[PDB]
């Protein structure tokens, strides 16, 4: 609720759609991205919590 | 059976005007104890309850309307109305003892003869409550001549919203409301608000803002405009809603009827009749409180606004131009 | 399935229901709601 | 390239969550009694009013509370390369020929119905 | 057709004195604060050399 | 019953300078924006429409003044201003500290006007808060009209100039005064004059001929105390119109429309709200009056 | 009776609303005083030494 | 220009001159100071990054 | 088909092959006439560039 405490204006939805794109690319197939990370269990657990 | 008459002992004696505050001087300063409604700041506690503030809710101001009892032919007042319409009392001559003539704003739309597209919605609705328009004009044979010299606005006294209509076959009994909020008959403890069609009402405060002060008051005005269409005289009745004060609205109305004034006075470069110079008039139909939302409704469709907390305070007709 | 404002004996819950109601009801999270302001927020009357 | 060069100034806005620390007993608080005021009595409703008054005094002389930027949440400013239109700020000043002034204003420039990357941000030119 | 559940929020109050925010303050009840014009607290600091 | 009180919270402690002038005018009438108990100081002044850097227009200021609710001061605490309210239709104590002083009595009539004589006298600026406060003026209606009579005449003869002793002086029994015009926006004060051009030439079209013949019989020999405007010489126009013969039923239809257009001139010469004083104390300068909007 | 006693439940819950929205006024205005007297770290740290 | 102890007190309590709007389409200047919580560290330091 | 002078840096960032962005979640709700100006009006620059 930190994003929509102002109400979904026109400048909030654009800030919120730009995070739909950035989370779909960076954190997706996380159990496959974490086979090649150094951290591993630290990445999956903060993804799954 | 006296239990049914004991209910009238409660409800009549409980519902009376408050008495005059008269205490003899020999009793002492007991008269200060009889002043309860002037006290306005009540004590609050950590957890107040209704048992703490039942005395604060008991003092209420003394509000009461004054009703008008009208006995109308059932041909003019249509047998089905939305129970909050505004009323007018046309008066030409005392012919009989008690037969009175009342004009709803859709009824005065038919006596006018104004065109269809200038009020495109109520022309369908006022064409089905009434005939061609000559079912009412047979009462006033002077509608061709009351419009020429301009005596029609001097024969309307605005009355206020409906309260109750007891309808019979030939005669309809109509009870209106003056001075304030009329008490509703069929629903108990309710209040009849005033209903205007969305078509006649012309809102007046409207801004982008692109700042105007708030207040307590906004006043509904009536207007009645003498004009000519198809080389025949006809009137036009519009409503206004603004709390701007009377010095502005007369200038605000003239900007609304600019094109209507322009089309008429082209004609009197050729013939000047002094009776034709009078143009319009403006009445004050009573105040609405601030920030009440006019609630849209729909009846058969006919979109009809409604104003809660309306109180009626009639004024004269002042001739603007 | 119709909404109605009849004076039911509403039951009380432990969980809060207030998180993001201002912009979820306004953007249509759920169909068939009605907002009541001020003196309208009351259990009105019974009529059978 | 015209004869001069130019520098450009923006702004930026960051939604940040903050940590506020406050030491103990740093303000003395005074709490009065609430009262109930009845007013704006109408025919549909009667409005009330519950009021309350507070005195707050700072107990000690040193600074006793410290706020800090802790966690970036979003960037709102979009860091856009939109430039500020001086035609909007100064509408009175114009050229002598009103046929040429309506020409240059044609070659430069509520018009935006939606924006994709973020809230647009104006730049200047020095 | 059936009513299956008639549910309603209850807002539990949170007193100021039972928040831990009140640890950073000193709370005194003062019956007639509307009577007061101005408060005042005076310091005397001696400094040795 | 009902309550009326407005306590104005304020974000900085006032200086002893500006607290001394407010304490001098403890009974005063000033409008404010919204109808609530708690209120910012940026609604209290009349200076939201009448500022220094903006050229004020006294018609639009007066046009602003019939919209607002009006308030009376009770106390000036060093933090918060405390004000009481004026509502229809309520009896209330009123006290004039208004600096261009006039004398009232019991059963007098009043009205509220913008400051038109000395604005620097009638406005105190608040240096601590940055927002200045403008006090309006309360005037009895005989001088309430006569100032608005002169201000409409002034904008007529300022436009012809595109001098002052005839246009900026408001006359009254015993005293003469100066209107305050240095930077006035005439555009709202001329739309009123545009509508006077509408009424006045229609009044010239339906002039009764018997009433013009009454002046051709009067001002030549019959000299009266209130006809000294014409100075004993007939106007050239009045001799031109009375060539026709007089007939009674022509002027009956004329004088009714003469009558009905004089109903309309109230709408263009309105004051703001009105104040019907029923009792006024002389040595205490308080009064008692009931507020009537419109 | 069930119209009466359902109308006293409305007017209490409208007046429990008044006090329990005024306990929020303490917690807001106490926190608002603290934020007016809270200069940031980067200013106050080098004054601390 | 004044001493820096006065500038620390004024930094948190006084929203400084010419701020910007938030949440709205373009960069407007906010005159309604009832809500806006911004803290701008670009006046005291007098820089631009 | 595309003009031979289109930019290569358009084909690295993930946007649509129209040349103009088509995000309609950003604009106002139920305004069909205003969402047509994003897609096809060329009085304005596209919301990507």
């Amino acid at each position: 609720p930190v994003y929509s405490e102002r109400g979904l204006k026109k400048a909030v939805k654009s800030d919120m759609v730009s995070m739909f794109k950035a989370h779909l690319i960076e954190h997706s197939f996380f159990l496959d991205k974490a086979e090649l990370m150094t951290r591993g269990k630290q990445y999956v657990l903060t993804m799954l919590s | 059976q006296a239990e049914n008459a004991a209910r009238l002992g409660r409800q009549v004696l409980g519902l009376l005007p408050p008495p005059t505050h008269r205490v003899s001087l020999t009793r002492g300063p007991e008269f200060a104890r009889g002043v309860r409604d002037l006290l306005s700041k009540y004590a609050a506690s950590t957890r107040p309850t209704v048992g703490s503030l039942h005395e604060a809710l008991r003092q209420a101001p003394f509000r009461q309307p004054t009703y008008g009892d009208f006995l109308v032919y059932s041909q003019t007042f249509s047998p089905q109305e939305p129970l909050g319409t505004f009323l007018f009392s046309f008066k030409q001559e005392d012919n009989g003892s008690s037969m009175d003539m009342l004009l709803t704003p859709t009824s005065l739309f038919m006596l006018s003869g104004m065109e269809a597209a200038k009020a495109p919605q109520t022309h369908k609705v006022a064409g089905v409550w009434y005939g061609s328009g000559s079912g009412l004009a047979d009462f006033i044979p002077n509608l061709s001549e009351l419009m020429d010299t301009g005596e029609f606005h001097t024969l309307l006294t605005p009355v206020g919203p409906m309260v109750q209509s007891v309808h019979s076959t030939f005669v309809t009994k109509v009870t209106s409301a003056m001075k304030g909020v009329g008490l509703a008959r069929d629903e108990p403890r309710a209040h009849v608000g005033l209903t205007l069609p969305c078509d006649m009402l012309v809102d007046l405060d409207e801004s982008c803002p692109m700042r105007e002060p708030a207040g307590l008051n906004v006043t509904i005005y009536a207007s009645l405009v003498y004009l000519r269409v198809n080389q025949r005289p006809s009137m036009a009745l519009t409503f206004f809603q603004s709390g701007k004060g009377f010095a502005e609205v007369v200038a605000m109305i003239k900007d609304h009827f600019t094109d209507v004034i322009r089309t008429k006075y082209i004609q009197l470069r050729h013939e000047l009749y002094i009776n034709r110079l009078v143009f319009g008039a403006v009445c004050t139909l009573g105040t609405v409180p601030f920030d009440s939302h006019p609630v849209h409704q729909s009846l058969n469709s006919l979109p009809v606004l409604v104003f809660a907390n309306f109180e009626a305070a009639c004024g004269p007709w002042t001739v603007f131009l | 399935a119709t909404l109605e404002q009849r004076p039911f004996p509403y039951l009380a819950t432990e969980a809060n229901l207030l998180t993001q109601i201002k912009e979820s009801a306004a953007d249509g999270l759920f169909k068939s709601f009605q907002l009541l302001l001020g003196k309208d927020a009351r259990e009105g009357s019974v009529r059978f | 390239h015209p004869g001069f060069a130019m520098t450009v100034v923006r702004t930026d806005e960051v939604l940040a969550e903050h940590i506020l620390y406050c030491s103990r007993a740093s303000t003395s608080m005074f709490v009065g009694l609430p009262s109930v005021v009845r007013r704006e009595v109408r025919s549909d409703a009667v409005t009330f009013e519950i009021t309350h008054e507070i005195a707050s005094l700072h107990t000690a002389l040193g600074y006793s509370s410290v706020i800090a930027p802790a966690h970036v949440a979003a960037i709102t400013t979009d860091m856009g390369v939109h430039c500020q239109d001086l035609f909007m700020i100064f509408p009175g000043d114009a050229y002598q020929d009103r046929q040429l002034h309506d020409y240059i204003k044609m070659k430069a420039g509520e018009n935006l119905p939606g924006l994709s990357h973020g809230q647009l941000a104006t730049c200047e030119i020095i | 057709e059936a009513l299956l559940g008639v549910y309603t929020n209850v807002v539990e109050f949170v007193k100021f004195l039972e928040t831990a925010l009140a640890a950073a303050c000193v709370n005194t009840e003062f019956k007639d604060l509307r009577r007061m014009i101005d408060g005042k607290i005076q310091f005397k600091i001696s400094m040795p050399t | 019953a009902l309550d009326k009180s407005i306590v104005v919270n304020l974000t900085s402690r006032l200086f002893a300078d500006e607290l001394a002038a407010l304490q001098s005018k403890i009974g005063s009438v000033l409008p404010l924006g919204d109808c609530h108990r708690l209120q910012n100081i940026q609604a209290l002044g009349l200076g939201c429409v009448c500022s220094r850097e903006t050229s004020p227009d006294y018609i639009q200021i007066m046009q602003y003044l019939s919209k607002c609710t009006l308030a009376v001061l009770e106390e000036v605490r060093p933090d918060s201003l405390r004000l009481t309210r004026m509502d229809p239709s309520d009896n209330l104590q009123i006290k004039n500290v208004y600096a261009p002083f006039f004398q009232w009595d019991s059963n007098t009539q009043l009205a509220v006007l913008p400051p038109l004589f000395s604005r620097k006298d009638s406005t105190i600026v608040l240096e601590s808060n940055g927002f200045d406060i403008v006090f309006p003026m309360v005037v009895p209606q005989q001088l309430g009209h006569a100032i608005l009579q002169q201000l409409l005449v002034y904008h007529i003869y300022s436009k012809i100039s595109a001098l002052d002793l005839y246009t900026t002086n408001v006359s009254f029994m015993g005293r003469t005064y100066r209107l305050d015009v240095d930077n006035t926006d005439p555009r709202t004060a001329l739309r009123v004059l545009d509508d006077l051009s509408m009424y006045l030439c229609i009044l010239s079209a339906l002039v009764p001929r018997g009433c013009l013949r009454l002046l051709t019989a009067l001002v030549r020999h019959d000299r009266h105390p209130l006809t000294e405007v014409f100075e004993g010489v007939v106007p050239d126009e009045v001799t031109r119109i009375d060539l026709d013969q007089l007939s009674v039923p022509d002027d009956i239809t004329r004088m009714r429309v003469m009558f009905s257009y004089l109903q309309s001139l109230s709408s263009i010469f309105n004051l703001g709200p009105r104040l019907h004083v029923y009792a006024y104390s002389a040595e205490t300068l308080a009064a008692s009056c009931w507020y009537s909007p419109r | 009776f069930t119209e009466y006693a359902g109308a006293i439940k409305t007017i209490t819950s409208a007046l429990q609303f008044g006090m329990d929205a005024l306990e929020r006024g303490l917690v807001d205005t106490v926190l608002a005083v603290k934020l007016r007297h809270a200069p940031p770290v980067f200013i106050l740290k080098t004054l601390g030494d | 220009n004044r001493g820096l102890y006065t500038l620390v007190n004024e930094y948190s309590a006084r929203l400084a001159g010419a701020p910007a709007t938030s949440t709205t389409d373009l960069q407007y200047v906010v005159v309604n100071g009832t809500d806006v919580f911004l803290d701008q560290p670009c006046h005291m330091l007098q820089e631009a990054y | 088909p595309t003009p031979v002078t289109s930019d290569v840096a358009y084909f690295q960032t993930p946007s649509n092959p129209r040349g103009r962005a088509a995000c309609v979640v950003s604009c106002d709700a139920y305004s069909n006439e205003s969402a047509e100006r994003l897609l096809y009006d060329h009085s304005i620059p596209d919301p990507a560039y």
